């Protein structure tokens, strides 16, 4: 298909003024051979740790600003 | 109030639509390389791909060009009327509005203005032309199934229209608060010599801090609405792409492939494009004191258009009244009535708090009388032009300022074209200064510091007459200038007001509450409490009560 | 440089909680995005071809969750991005003001304070507002590229001319640019703060610039400051933009030598279906690269461009070691041993020539001479504002400089020549710098100074607010107000230069009393000899030198 943004368009500006990221052949595959494979079989599973993950992060993130503040 | 903001970018189109046409030109020759090239098995594949790549850089690089010259003549002409507008307002706004607060608005508020303008312009307008490529390829298609992505995109358009005018306000007390920090900052940094005498140091920082500490809880509410705001614009632009693709499951018709590859980007775009009116709202938050000055209509009368070849003057108070507007039911002055002539000095003496200084103010058109009328030469003084009243009108402050600059540059302040230095070493003969300017080691090209601290506690006055004597003024006022002078100065000053050839073409008003040189002038004026109660010549005042009370 | 970015480094010291915590959940966003283009590829898949609900249902099923589960990750990073950005500056606005205050008197001739707020309010965004951006590019690139070069090395004969080629142009290319873009950014910063110099006069001397009509002159004078300052954007802005434009060039050329190269080792036996796939990787990395290198050039341009912030901030100030004497009881007995004095900005012109007088309790002592002479320079001796360049002053047969700051400054006072209130009200004015005292106190030094009269007129008494540096009272009033801040105090010793001229001949004659406890040392500067005529002790000073 054809990429009418750029390759990584969170990368394409910096302040007002463009930056080297472009579709010069196209967009680089990123799924590796394994993961695929994981995100079928088992895959089920890795969406709640991945979610867990975040929440877990989350609670860590609140505590350090309540502890940062005291400090 | 968005209007507001974009009036000004308007007044050079010429050069954004050349900008437009540029990135349009350019963003055709980088899609143009997906569409024609396959590489694969190929020599035409490479060289068209090389030159496009050379013309897409080419091009961006002239219209980026183009882009930061327009953004810098915008920015310079912002800044530059905002500060012409501040000077323009009366006498009280700056007793309103401390200069640490309007230095702040002058010097960060604008460029942040057009800080933020320049990033989000660039931004909006790339990807406002490749929406529209997106979306036609869309058209092509399904006609049915873009209607109904047109038809729901409103609806996005409600949350970020709340948060926008959650960031106004939150930018407003922002701005403001860093105002009040500056204030903190340059009063303290303006008198360190007190600071240090009353060791006040960590009384002035921990002011300061207080001040930060309003910015700090501000700032946690801005991380939060970022936080918030990237929520929203992400997780609902899903949802409108999880919605057709809903719609195109429920329709199976089979080319809906061609039309899903492309929704997938127009959502991207319409994503960037949502988390540009919450900033764009920031700004308007940003910049409302600077418009506001832009729009304020000042309190001072224009300035008239009358400028006689000669002027005689004849200075006559005629009932005045006056009331500052921080206090107007008080009156500080009351129906004043006295007249000054060429070629005569009046001596106007009074206690502490009489009101003198008041009225040499407003003799000097700095604020308007609330009651009766002030004439110069026969005409009210707001029909003078501004400039031209200036010069005939001179006076010498009761602490008079003193400018960062050369000595000759002092004196010869405010004159429409450079005298030359026989002029400005007569005005300082003239006055006094000569005697002590001539023994700097750089003479008249000598810097002098901030508010005159260079020069002596007497020697400040002298060289403040001197200027007020450059202009060849019409009318001479002297507040409290007498009293620190040298016994030379002294001599100069009473041979310029009862001796000196070119008296006739002058009238003097003397302010002073000292008895020191008002027994040779031919008027005095005893005023207290903003009434003149006895007047006369110096003889007449000693008969009408025994020993006057003020000198024995 | 290094060192500044070290510097900061250690004052973003306690901040990197902040920075770890926005680092987790950067891999976590990136850690989705590999994953959602699976689904939606799935979902291309099941539509065009063989078409099930169930399938379909799922694949969308699963796409919206990795999906909210990298934007929910996202949102919090930007978040608090964005909130350690405004505690590194808050923290650098607060250590370099409080630095200002700590400097000598000879510090504040040789700069001017419109140059220091602007500094103050300026520069510190610029050594800031970098942190949500090139933090969050610097980070995300750095992850790909490590990512990217995991691909290729699959092919890994090809990847050892990868780190070869690029690697080498860039680098020694970029010091140009690197040591050219911070000099115009320190130019930026100082034509900045020179134009804010002109705001400083025009409005804090407003008055005396409508007095001579000279508004539109000031105008002018603005925007020629201006005007120098859109020159220097523009040499910002067009150096870059060249500099933009060399890269690409550069990035194409190092494309075409790769597929020449990569077409030369197919002769040497890697089919084709590797070879088209490879170019991709190598051309996103190669991108990043340039990327990861040119935000890094940038962040240490920004914090060199501020190095006038840190010799601020680091500045030993040109001042004695602290004292740390404070006696319960002090006798107030003060004397000159041989002084002589030349100011620390202008050396080479004495402006003391020797001074050998003594003070004592209960005995006034008056000053006089003519402008010039020197007399204010011997008050600021005596309050310790100045270090004698020869003798030495001593207090209670102890050197003025081994006495405490804040003790100090509580047993000597003085009155200043022109004094200077601050914005406040009347009774902060008064009991100016005191930790605490009772309104009874104030109202007792009000009463002293015979400033009780007028401060109840006042709309709210001894509430009412004094104006922007004392400008709405009246001078008499000013001169009442700074004699009450001294008494207020009750001092020791008691300086007094010229405070009794703006009075007017009522008051000169009712504030005459000054050593009617009998304990206080009184110092009295006049200019005339018609002012002391009860003078206990009477120095005659002319040219620096006493008579
Ligand atoms: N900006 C102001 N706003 C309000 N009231 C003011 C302002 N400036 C001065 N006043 C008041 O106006 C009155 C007159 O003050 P003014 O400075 O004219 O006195 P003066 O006779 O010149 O005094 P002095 O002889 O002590 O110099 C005083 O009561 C003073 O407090
Ligand atoms: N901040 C300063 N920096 C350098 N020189 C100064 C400073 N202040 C005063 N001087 C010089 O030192 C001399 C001190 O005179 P001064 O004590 O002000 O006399 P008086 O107090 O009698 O008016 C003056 O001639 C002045 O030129
Ligand atoms: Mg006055
Ligand atoms: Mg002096």
């Amino acid at each position: 298909a054809i990429r009418i943004l750029g390759c990584d368009p969170e990368l394409r500006f910096h302040h007002g003024h463009a930056l080297n990221i472009r579709g010069l052949f196209g967009c680089p595959k990123t799924t590796p051979k394994g993961i695929v494979f994981l995100l079928e079989r088992y895959g089920g599973a890795t969406l709640m740790l991945y979610l867990l993950m975040i929440l877990l992060s989350l609670m860590l993130t609140a505590l350090m600003l309540y502890v940062i503040e005291d400090l | 109030p968005v209007r507001r903001l974009l009036g000004c970018l308007g007044s050079e189109t010429r050069r954004l639509s050349l900008f437009l046409v540029l990135v349009v030109l350019s963003s055709l020759g980088e899609m143009a390389i997906p569409f024609f090239t396959g590489r694969l098995t190929f020599t035409r594949n490479l060289t068209l791909m090389s030159i496009l790549t050379i013309a897409s850089a080419v091009l961006e690089f002239v219209g980026d060009g183009i882009y930061n010259n327009t953004m810098g003549h915008v920015h310079s002409h912002l800044q530059g009327e905002v500060f012409g507008a501040v000077l323009r307002q009366e006498t009280e706004f700056f007793q309103q509005n401390q200069t640490g607060n309007i230095m702040s608005r002058v010097t960060e508020d604008t460029s942040t203005l057009s800080d933020s303008l320049s990033e989000n312009l660039s931004l909006f307008l790339w990807y406002l032309v490749r929406g529209l490529c997106l979306l036609g390829i869309m058209l092509w298609g399904s006609v049915s199934l873009t209607m109904v992505t047109l038809i729901t995109l409103p609806l996005l358009f409600l949350l970020p229209k709340k948060v926008g005018k959650w960031y106004q306000l939150l930018e407003v007390q922002v701005r403001e608060s860093l105002a009040k920090s500056s204030q903190v900052a340059i009063e303290a940094l303006s008198a360190m010599p007190t600071v240090r005498s009353f060791a006040n140091e960590e009384g002035e920082a921990q002011k300061f801090r207080e001040k930060l500490q309003e910015i700090k809880t501000l700032n946690q509410k801005e991380a939060v609405a970022y936080a918030v705001n990237s929520w929203t614009t992400s997780i609902s632009g899903m949802l409108l792409k999880v919605g057709i693709l809903y719609i195109g499951g429920q329709l199976v018709s089979g080319n809906l492939v061609t039309f899903v590859l492309y929704q997938m980007q127009f959502t991207q775009a319409v994503e960037v494009l949502l988390s540009i009116y919450p900033r764009v709202q920031k700004a308007v938050g940003s910049s409302e004191k600077i418009f506001e000055y832009l729009d304020r209509t000042p309190r001072c009368p224009p300035s008239g258009l009358l400028t006689p070849l000669h002027l005689e003057g004849l200075v006559q108070f005629q009932d005045v009244s006056f009331a500052y507007p921080n206090r107007p039911d008080v009156l500080v002055l009351q129906g004043l009535t006295f007249t000054l002539r060429p070629g005569e000095v009046t001596a106007l003496v009074g206690p502490n708090g009489s009101g003198k200084s008041t009225v040499a103010a407003l003799l000097q058109n700095l604020y308007q009388p609330t009651g009766g009328q002030l004439l110069l030469d026969g005409k009210p003084l707001p029909q003078y032009e501004h400039r031209y009243l200036h010069r005939q009108v001179a006076a010498v402050g009761q602490e008079p300022q003193v400018f960062g600059r050369s000595l000759q540059e002092n004196i010869a302040y405010g004159l429409t074209q450079k005298p030359t230095m026989e002029e400005i070493t007569a005005a300082a003969v003239k006055s006094g200064a000569h005697s002590f300017i001539s023994g700097l080691p750089q003479g008249y090209d000598t810097e002098v510091d901030e508010a005159g601290s260079q020069l002596s506690g007497g020697q400040r006055q002298a060289v403040a007459l001197a200027r007020a004597l450059i202009r060849k003024p019409c009318v001479l006022i002297l507040d409290d200038a007498t009293s620190a002078l040298d016994a030379n100065s002294q001599l100069q000053v009473e041979q310029l007001l009862y001796e000196s050839p070119e008296r006739y073409s002058r009238s003097v008003l003397l302010i002073t509450q000292h008895l020191s040189l008002v027994e040779q002038a031919d008027h005095i004026l005893f005023l207290e409490g903003g009434a003149i109660r006895e007047g006369g010549t110096h003889q007449q005042l000693m008969e009408k009560k025994g020993c006057y009370w003020a000198m024995v | 440089n290094k060192v500044l970015m070290w510097r900061l480094l250690k004052l973003s010291r306690p901040d990197l909680p902040l920075l770890v915590a926005a680092f987790f959940f950067l891999v976590l966003a990136v850690l989705g995005e590999t994953l959602i283009p699976h689904y939606s590829g799935r979902v291309i898949d099941i539509l065009g071809g063989d078409f099930d609900p169930h399938a379909f249902a799922s694949a969308i099923f699963f796409m919206c969750l990795f999906s909210f589960g990298s934007s929910l990750s996202a949102g919090c990073r930007g978040g608090c991005f964005t909130y350690t950005m405004s505690r590194i500056n808050l923290r650098i606005r607060e250590q370099l003001f409080s630095s200002l205050l700590r400097q000598d008197l000879g510090f504040f001739q040789e700069t001017k304070t419109g140059e220091l707020n602007s500094r103050l309010s300026s520069d510190t965004t610029l050594m800031s507002n970098w942190l949500p951006l090139n933090a969050n590019v610097l980070l995300r690139s750095l992850v790909k590229v490590v990512g990217l070069y995991g691909f290729m090395l699959s092919i890994s004969p090809r990847l050892t001319l990868l780190s070869l080629l690029h690697m080498p142009f860039t680098i020694a290319a970029e010091k140009v640019y690197n040591t050219r873009h911070q000099e115009v950014l320190r130019e930026i910063q100082d034509a900045v703060a020179r134009a804010g110099q002109v705001v400083r006069e025009a409005v804090g001397g407003l008055q005396t610039v409508r007095s001579f009509g000279a508004e539109e002159h000031e105008v002018c004078r603005y925007k020629e400051a201006l005007e120098q300052c859109r020159q220097l954007y523009w040499r910002r802005d067009l150096e870059r933009a060249l500099y933009l434009l060399v890269r690409r060039v550069l990035h194409l050329g190092v494309q075409m030598l790769m597929l020449s190269c990569g077409l030369q080792q197919m002769q040497d036996g890697l089919t084709q279906g590797s070879l088209l796939s490879f170019m991709i990787y190598q051309e996103s990395v190669g991108s990043y690269v340039q990327t990861l290198v040119y935000i890094y050039g940038d962040m240490l341009s920004n914090v060199g461009a501020a190095e006038k912030v840190f010799s601020y901030m680091d500045r030993q100030p040109n001042l004695p070691s602290p004292g740390t004497l404070a006696p319960t009881t002090l006798q107030g007995v003060v004397k000159f041993q041989d002084v002589s004095f030349a100011y620390p900005n202008r050396p080479d012109r004495p402006v003391l020539k020797g001074l050998t007088f003594t003070l004592r309790p209960g005995e006034v002592t008056a000053l006089v001479g003519p402008n010039g002479s020197g007399k204010s320079t011997v008050a600021a001796l005596l309050q310790n504002l100045y270090q004698p360049t020869g003798g030495q002053v001593l207090l209670d047969e102890k050197p003025i400089s081994q006495y405490e700051h804040c003790y100090l400054h509580s047993q000597v006072v003085s009155v200043g020549q022109e004094p200077v209130l601050f914005s406040g009200s009347v009774r902060n004015n008064i009991a100016y710098g005191l930790q605490s005292c009772e309104d009874d106190k104030v109202m007792a030094a009000a009463q002293a100074a015979h400033a009780d009269d007028f401060i109840q007129e006042m709309e709210h008494g001894i509430y009412t607010d004094v104006g922007e540096k004392g400008s709405q009272l009246a001078a008499g009033q000013k001169q009442r107000l700074a004699i009450a801040r001294a008494l207020v105090r009750d001092p020791r010793v008691l300086i007094l230069d010229e405070a009794t001229s703006a009075l007017d001949v009522q008051c000169e004659q009712a504030l005459q009393d000054w050593n009617s406890r009998g304990d206080r040392t009184v110092l009295v500067i006049a200019h005339r000899l018609q002012t002391v005529q009860r003078a206990h002790q009477i120095l005659v000073l002319q040219e620096g030198k006493l008579q």
